[PDB]
RNA sequence: CAAGGAGGUAAAAAUGAA
RNA sequence: CGCGGGGUGGAGCAGCCUGGUAGCUCGUCGGGCUCAUAACCCGAAGGUCGUCGGUUCAAAUCCGGCCCCCGCAACCA
RNA sequence: CCGGGCACUCUAACGGGACUGCCCGCGAAAGCGGGAGGAAGGAGGGGACGACGUCUGGUCAGCAUGGCCCUUACGGCCUGGGCGACACACGUGCUACAAUGCCCACUACAAAGCGAUGCCACCCGGCAACGGGGAGCUAAUCGCAAAAAGGUGGGCCCAGUUCGGAUUGGGGUCUGCAACCCGACCCCAUGAAGCCGGAAUCGCUAGUAAUCGCGGAUCAGCCAUGCCGCGGUGAAUACG
C-alpha cells in the first residue's frame, strides 16, 4: 500500500472529511505543509537546492 | 560527518536562486509543482546536453526558462528540430508563455554539476573510480580553478563493502561565506547498486 | 576550574533608604521574580517595627543581620574520602549571604499568619539575639567549635 | 440548623455552609438564597429563625438532594445492570467510564497499585 | 486552580470562555 | 513446546505459515530450528553443531541463542520443556 | 640564590557479553 | 520393636516449659546504582506451626493416638 | 477625529560605530592588569556555520536503489473493528497540596505572528458553550486579543478547608455522513488522592534560573498539558 495510496490522496471524493494532504514530490502523508504541498523532508531538499523562491536559511 | 548544503548555505549572499518568482498563497503551491515538473521533464530529454542549471522566471503567464548547457549541440539551427515542438511540448499542461532560452556554459570543467555527471558516467562505464576522481580534479584544476574536491561514496567497483573515495587539490573552504563554491551531485546507476558523486568547485570572492 | 575569580555582583539601592543591603534582603523575600510583592512585604514589616517598638527599622534590620553572622563555619575537606570537617573562617561576603538567607527562612518558619509580621518579628527577635535564625547561627558555630582538633589542617 | 439531612456548618457564611450538602455545590447555593432573599454573608449561627425556615422549605423541596438523589444516581448506574451496554461493563469491571487511557493512570477507579512482577 | 473549569484562571489556561469567564463586558 | 513469541515474523511463520516476516531464503532454515525448539524437552536437545547454542551474558542472562545464518540469532528462554520469548535478533 | 642523592605512597570497590 | 529428643514461610533457625504477641539470617518480589552483572542502598510480600482427636472462653504452646526424622540402649548365658 | 505638519516614535534600506587604536604599569615579543574615552568594548550579548574521522550508529515505512520473495495473490476496493486494550514497570510532563495564597469586581502595561473556499467588529437570543444577524478587512487601514503575573477594592482565616481538582450522574452545544467503542467545550451536582515527597536523580552563571501570559505550524474538528517562537516581572551564588 503506497502506489494505490497516493491515488486516493488526489482522487478525493465521497465525504469531504475523508480527503487528506499528501506530499507531491514524495508520497508522505505526515508533516505535509499546506503552503508548499510538500513534506518536511522534500521541502528541506529543495530549499538547499535553491529551487524554492525566496526561501532562505533562518538565522537570528 | 554532517555538513550543510553549500548552496543553501549561501543562497542570499553569493549564489542566487534557481527559480525566481513571487506569489502569495493559493498560487505558490500550484506554480511550484508546475515549476518542478518543468525541471523534471527537461532533465529527461535534455541530459545528452548535460545541463548545469535550469533557471526559471515568471511574471503572470510569462514563465521564462533558461537552460545552461556546456555544449548546446542539441538545439540545431531554428527549424532543424530539437527546439520547435520541444520547447512547445512544455505547454501541454501549462499553456503559458513557454519562453525557453539556451545558455552556453563556457568551461564545463568549472561547472560542478557537469563535473560530477562526467564522473558518474565513468562509474557506469566500469572505470577505475580512484583514477577517475584524480583526473577529474586535475581536469578542473587544469582549467584555472582555485580549488576542487570530488567525492564518490559506496560500493566502489562493486565488491561487497561500501567505500568512500576522496580527492581534493588546492583550496576548498566550505565554512566561509564569501566563497563562490559550486556544488554538484550525480547518481551512478550500476548493476550492483547506486552510488553518489559530490563535486566541489571553488573560486575567489571578497 | 574557575580561571576567572567570578567578580562580585552589585545591586541597585532601594527606595527611601539607600542600603546596599536591604535590596539583597528583599531579593531573598522575592519568589518567582515578583519584586513588587517582595519589597512591599519588607516595607510593610518596617511599618510593623514602628508599632511594637519605637525604633527605626534601618537599625533594627541592620543589627539583626549583625547578630545572625557566622564568625566561623565547618568545612568538609581532604584525605580519607573527604572524612574531615575543618572549621573555617567565614568571608564577609558569605556572612552577608548567610545572614539574610537564614533570616528569611526562619521568618517563614514562624507560625504567624502574615508574611510581614513574620519578617518584622524575626527581625526584632534577631536584633535582640533571640531569633530562630540566631539559633541557626549559634548552631553553625557549635559545629565549628567542636572541630578545633584537626582545625590545624586549615588551608 | 438541620436544613436537609445535615446541620453541621455553624459560624461560616450561609453561601458556604450550604455547600456542605450533597446536592448544593456552589451555583445552587447563591441561587437558593437570592431566590429566598437572604443575605449570603450572614453568620449561619442560628440567625433569624424565619430566614432559616424559608431557606429550609425552599432548599429541601425544589430539587432532589442528599440521600434521596444519591439513591437516584446509584439507580442510574443500576440502569446499566440488566443486559446493559458498554458503559455498564466499565462500571462492572471497576474501570474508567469515559474511554480514557488505562495502560497507566486510572488509579482513581482502579485503586492503589497491586504490582504483579515478571 | 489552573485546571478547574470554574474559574477565570482555569478558563484562561484551557483557553475557552464561558459563565466563569465572559467574553469581556 | 514453543509458548510465546516476541518477534512477529517468527510468530507468523510457525503459526500460520506466513513467510513474509522472515528472509525468503531462510524460510526452511528458520522452520527446522523452530520445530526443534518446539520438540525439545530440554535445552540439551538444542545442541546440534549447526546451531552453535549458548546462553547469553549480562542483562540477557537466562536467555539462549541458536544460530540461523550469518550474524542472525533466534533467542529465547527455555524452561521446563518450553521456550518463551522467541525473538529474531542481530549478532551485534 | 640553583638541587643531587635520601623515605613515608593509593582506597573498600570483583567481573565481561556471546 | 525399648527409653530420650524433634517436625514452624522457599532454606536454616527461634517462639512452646510461665496458653491470648509467630520472630532472625538468607532467599523471593519491586525500585535504585552501573554500559552491563555482582556487591551495595530503598521498599515490599510470604507460614494448614507433621496429622487425627481432646481440654479450654481461647492451642504453635497443654494432653492422648497414630506418621516420619535423629540419638541412645539391646546385657549374663 | 479634521486642517496641516512629519521634527519625535515607529517602519525598512544602505551606512557610520573600536581596531584594547589612546593613558599608566608589567613584558623580548605576543599579551595581561588598570584608567578617563563613549550606547558599547581587550571574541559587547545571542544566532547561522560542525575538521580528518569514530560508532558494521540511525533510517529499504519520506524518497531513491542492488539482491531475495509475492502475483486470481504478501496486490486492489469496501463496511466494521483495532492503533485509545490494562494485574502491572519505567521516561518526559501538566495541575497541586495553599495566606509572599484562593475567589469576585474594577482597572492598566507587550512583543512576535495569523487571517476575505477566512479572521469575524457591533447588535440580538442565551446562566453559558454557542446560535441568529451583520459592518469592515485582498489587511503597519479591519479582525483575531481583553495580554496574564501587576494594581485597587472586597470576601475567606488556616481547617482536606472558598486549598485541590480527579472521578462519577444529569443536562446541553459545535465540527463532522457519522463522534459507542474514541472528539473538544459549556452548565448543574459530586467533589477523590494529595498537608510537599524513600534510595536515588535534573536543570540553570544575567534578562540568565524562576514565574506570567501571547502567537504559529499541523488542523473539519481535536484528545496540545507537546513542539517551534514572542514578550512581561525578575533572583541567588561561584571561596575554590
Ligand atoms: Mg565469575
Ligand atoms: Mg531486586
Ligand atoms: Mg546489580
Ligand atoms: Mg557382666
Ligand atoms: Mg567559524
Ligand atoms: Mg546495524
Ligand atoms: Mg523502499
Ligand atoms: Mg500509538
Ligand atoms: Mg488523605
Ligand atoms: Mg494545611
Ligand atoms: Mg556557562
Ligand atoms: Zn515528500
Amino acid at each position: 500500500a503506497r502506489k494505490a495510496l497516493i491515488e486516493k490522496a488526489k482522487r478525493t471524493p465521497k465525504f469531504k472529511v475523508r480527503a487528506y494532504t499528501r506530499c507531491v514530490r514524495c508520497g508522505r502523508a505526515r508533516s505535509v505543509y499546506r503552503f508548499f504541498g510538500l513534506c518536511r523532508i522534500c521541502l528541506r531538499e529543495l530549499a538547499h537546492k535553491g529551487q524554492l523562491p525566496g526561501v532562505r536559511k533562518a538565522s537570528w | 560527518g554532517n555538513k550543510i548544503h553549500p548552496i543553501g548555505f549561501r543562497l542570499g549572499i553569493t549564489r542566487d536562486w534557481e527559480s525566481r518568482w513571487y506569489a502569495g498563497k493559493k498560487q505558490y503551491r500550484h506554480l511550484l509543482l508546475e515549476d518542478q515538473r518543468i525541471r523534471g521533464l527537461l532533465e529527461k530529454e535534455l541530459y545528452s546536453a548535460g545541463l548545469a542549471r535550469v533557471d526559471i522566471e515568471r511574471a503572470a503567464d510569462n514563465v521564462a526558462v533558461t537552460v545552461h548547457v556546456a555544449k548546446p549541440g542539441v538545439v540545431i539551427g531554428r527549424g532543424g528540430e530539437r527546439i520547435r515542438v520541444l520547447r512547445e511540448e512544455l505547454a501541454k499542461l501549462t499553456g503559458k508563455n513557454v519562453a525557453l532560452n539556451v545558455q552556453e556554459v563556457q568551461n564545463p570543467n568549472l561547472s560542478a554539476p557537469l563535473v560530477a555527471q562526467r564522473v558518474a558516467e565513468q562509474i557506469e562505464r566500469r572505470f577505475a573510480v580512484r583514477r577517475a576522481i584524480k583526473q577529474a580534479v586535475q581536469r578542473v584544476m587544469e582549467s584555472g580553478a582555485k580549488g576542487a574536491k570530488v567525492i564518490v561514496s559506496g560500493r566502489i567497483g562493486g565488491a561487497e563493502q561500501a567505500r568512500t573515495e576522496w580527492a581534493a587539490q588546492g583550496r576548498v573552504p566550505l565554512h566561509t561565506l564569501r566563497a563562490n563554491i559550486d556544488y554538484g551531485f550525480a547518481l551512478a546507476r550500476t548493476t550492483y547498486g547506486v552510488l553518489g558523486v559530490k563535486a566541489y568547485i571553488f573560486l575567489g570572492e571578497v | 576550574a574557575r580561571r576567572r575569580r567570578a567578580e562580585v555582583r552589585q545591586l541597585q539601592p532601594d527606595l527611601v533608604y539607600g542600603d546596599v543591603l536591604v535590596t539583597a534582603f528583599i531579593n531573598k523575600i522575592m519568589r518567582d521574580g515578583k519584586k513588587n510583592l517582595a519589597a512591599r512585604i519588607f516595607y510593610d514589616a518596617c511599618k510593623i517595627i514602628q508599632e511594637k517598638t519605637g525604633q527605626e527599622p534601618l537599625k533594627v534590620f541592620k543589627q539583626a543581620v549583625e547578630n545572625v553572622k557566622p564568625r566561623m563555619e565547618v568545612r568538609s575537606r581532604r584525605v580519607g574520602g573527604a572524612n574531615y570537617q575543618v572549621p573555617m573562617e567565614v568571608s564577609p561576603r558569605r556572612q552577608q549571604s548567610l545572614a539574610l538567607r537564614w533570616l528569611v527562612q526562619a521568618a517563614n518558619q514562624r507560625p504567624e499568619r502574615r508574611a510581614a509580621v513574620r519578617i518584622a518579628h524575626e527581625l526584632m527577635d534577631a536584633a535582640e539575639g533571640k531569633g530562630g535564625a540566631v539559633k541557626k547561627k549559634e548552631d553553625v558555630e557549635r559545629m565549628a567549635e567542636a572541630n578545633r582538633a584537626y582545625a590545624h589542617y586549615r588551608w | 440548623a438541620r436544613i436537609a439531612g445535615v446541620e453541621i456548618p455553624r459560624n461560616k457564611r450561609v453561601d458556604v455552609a450550604l455547600t456542605y450538602i450533597y446536592g448544593i455545590g456552589k451555583a445552587r447555593a447563591k441561587e437558593a438564597l437570592e431566590k429566598t432573599g437572604i443575605n449570603p454573608a450572614t453568620r449561619v449561627k442560628d440567625l433569624t429563625e424565619a430566614e432559616v425556615v424559608r431557606l429550609r422549605e425552599y432548599v429541601e423541596n425544589t430539587w432532589k438532594l442528599e440521600g434521596e438523589l444519591r439513591a437516584e444516581v446509584a439507580a442510574n448506574i443500576k440502569r446499566l445492570m440488566d443486559i446493559g451496554c458498554y458503559r455498564g461493563l466499565r462500571h462492572r469491571r471497576g474501570l474508567p467510564v469515559r474511554g480514557q487511557r488505562t495502560r497507566t493512570n486510572a488509579r482513581t477507579r482502579k485503586g492503589p497499585r497491586k504490582t504483579v512482577a515478571g | 486552580g489552573k485546571g478547574d473549569r470554574r474559574t477565570r484562571r482555569g478558563k484562561i489556561w484551557r483557553g475557552t470562555y464561558g459563565k466563569y469567564r465572559p467574553r469581556k463586558k | 513446546g514453543i509458548k510465546s513469541f516476541k518477534h512477529k515474523g517468527l510468530k507468523l511463520l510457525f503459526e500460520k505459515g506466513v513467510t513474509s516476516g522472515v528472509p525468503a531464503q531462510d524460510v526452511d532454515r528458520i522452520n527446522d530450528r523452530l520445530q526443534a525448539i518446539d520438540t525439545a524437552t530440554e535445552i540439551g536437545e538444542l545442541n546440534r553443531q549447526i546451531y552453535k547454542l549458548h546462553p547469553l551474558k549480562g542483562d540477557r542472562e537466562g536467555y539462549w541463542s541458536i544460530t540461523v545464518r550469518a550474524n542472525w540469532r533466534i533467542t529465547f528462554q527455555f524452561i521446563n520443556g518450553d521456550a518463551y520469548i522467541l525473538n529474531y535478533e542481530d549478532y551485534h
